């Protein structure tokens, strides 16, 4: 398995802050089951991205579906079972912050992951019940693809 | 002065901020050809950080494996406003403006005089102190 | 104030202490009193060198020289020895003093 | 009176080897090729052909000195695969390619002087 994550998600902007850079915008999305509040970068050249658009995020640790370590290198060669390759659009990343809203006194409730895909940035937020897979300092896989 | 006397001047500078912008993103002949022009590079093609529609390296990515060891760094670009700091989005900076080196990678963050500069606390000072001479020596011809 | 709360280590509501420290040694810091003569020994040698700064450094310009970046250092080592904020430290707070 | 004799761009003299071959100690399956005495016409036509072949892992070049006439190429193939074969089989492909360019424009040039 070594899936961390998975929701569906709806666009609601897409340039709140103004559009500063010409090949990545920044999406500002809800979650419809969770209520997991999402910002993600996306290269709209690649993979083009539009309001109120219906698509399946999901956060892996693993491409493999097998439990098997990636080893965070470049090779297109390798023909493992599956490369979880259902989905359009795909990143690879690092956390390098995990937020919460613990005190000193007790445990936090609501926490915030702070991943950056060599170079674009992805936070989320909401319940730390489904969110307590993540630690930092660790590889991550990104996959989406759009839904009718 | 307590501060690293050669910098990055000229053409390289104005390319290390066009590279290091969010929007650049590599083919697989342009990795290739810079990582040729890595004299300290292990020999190992890091995995892009985009795969499916095609594979995409990002400038950071490359930048990263110029930067030596396992360098820790923080610095803020020229052009950062002092409203981020304030309010929300602190360690997701919308202008791409506030620099951060974890573990010798870059993970966010547009270099400029401030950070390859001749300036105290710069990452050219950092990596000197971290890993003396003889890496910083090479730090700057690979940058170059 | 904020000196005090920042500097002081509270060991009274043993319930931060039970999220900070481990399991194992929150109850040695709590039932040992030496432990908590030498803790505030320790503040207050802080309180004399926060006077004694005050003293050396009118205008309160908090920029010093100094050798070795401690804070630096510090990420540094978190980092090389893959230190997990989220979870209670092994650290016994006898041993930092 | 510094001025090296126009030649050095295009000839070698006692000694020069025209291709010698090194490996790669740092990655397996990794060798490099340097060249003597030519310059990016040929380096960047090797590159783009060895890019082609799926069984080649790296393919790249430079010149380590504009002033100096020398090519350096690195080829990482996969396990199963030498690079050495992999350099001869894009040499072999590109000559093939050439050669049906060539035919083909003189063909179009006889068809355009005769109508």
């Amino acid at each position: 398995a070594g899936i961390l994550f998975e929701d569906i998600f709806d666009v609601k902007d897409i340039d709140p802050e103004g559009k500063k850079f010409d090949r990545v915008s920044r999406l500002h999305c809800e979650s419809e089951s969770f209520k997991m509040d999402l910002i993600l970068d996306v290269n709209i050249q690649i993979y083009p991205v539009d309001l109120g658009d219906k698509f399946r995020l999901v956060i892996a640790s693993t491409l493999y579906e097998d439990g098997t370590l990636d080893d965070g290198e470049y090779n297109p060669t390798d023909d493992r079972p599956s490369r979880a390759d259902q989905f359009e659009y795909v990143m690879y990343g690092k956390v390098y912050r995990i937020e919460g809203d613990e005190t000193s006194t007790e445990a936090a409730t609501r926490l915030s992951a702070y991943v950056s895909y060599g170079g674009l940035l992805m936070r989320l937020q909401g319940d730390a019940n489904n969110l307590h897979g993540f630690e930092v300092d660790s590889r991550v896989y990104l996959l989406m693809k759009k839904l009718a | 002065s307590n501060r690293p006397v050669m910098g990055i001047v000229q053409d390289t500078l104005t390319a290390v901020r066009k590279f290091t912008k969010r929007d650049v993103f590599l083919e697989r002949g342009e990795v290739m050809n810079l990582l040729m022009f890595l004299s300290t590079w292990d020999g190992k093609v890091p995995q892009p950080a985009i795969l499916k529609p095609r594979p995409l390296w990002t400038g950071k990515q490359i930048f990263s494996l110029i930067i030596p060891g396992h360098i820790n760094c923080i610095r803020t670009h020229s052009t950062h406003p002092d409203d981020e700091d304030s309010g929300p989005y602190k360690h997701i900076s919308p202008g791409d403006t506030k620099v951060v080196v974890e573990n010798g990678e870059l993970i966010m963050g547009i270099l400029c005089k401030k950070s390859l500069g001749t300036s105290a606390g710069s990452l050219v000072h950092i990596s000197y102190l971290e890993m003396g001479h003889d890496i910083t020596r090479l730090f700057y011809s690979n940058i170059q | 104030k904020a000196f005090e709360k920042k500097f002081r280590f509270d060991y009274t509501n043993e319930r931060a202490l039970r999220r900070t420290l481990q399991e194992d040694l929150v109850k040695d810091v709590l039932s040992n009193a030496h432990i908590q003569n030498e803790l505030e020994r320790e503040f207050e040698r802080m309180r004399e060198d926060r006077e004694v700064l005050r003293v050396i450094f009118p205008t309160g310009d908090s920029k010093v020289v100094l050798p070795c970046n401690l804070l630096r250092m510090i990420w540094n080592a978190q980092k090389i020895f893959h230190i997990n904020p989220r979870l209670p430290s092994d650290l016994h707070p006898i041993k930092v003093v | 009176m510094n001025a090296p004799p126009a030649f050095e761009s295009f000839l070698l003299f006692e000694g020069e080897k025209k291709i010698t071959i090194n490996k790669d100690t740092k990655v397996p399956n990794a060798c490099l090729f340097t060249i003597n005495k030519e310059d990016h016409t040929l380096g960047n036509i090797i590159k783009s052909q060895l890019l082609k072949d799926p069984q080649v892992l790296f393919a790249g070049y430079k010149v380590p000195h504009p002033l100096e006439h020398k090519i350096i190429i690195r080829v990482q193939t996969t396990p199963d695969y030498s690079p050495q074969e992999a350099f001869t089989n894009a040499i072999t492909d590109l000559i093939s390619e050439l050669s049906l360019l060539e035919e083909r424009f003189r063909v179009a040039i006889k068809d355009k002087q005769e109508g």
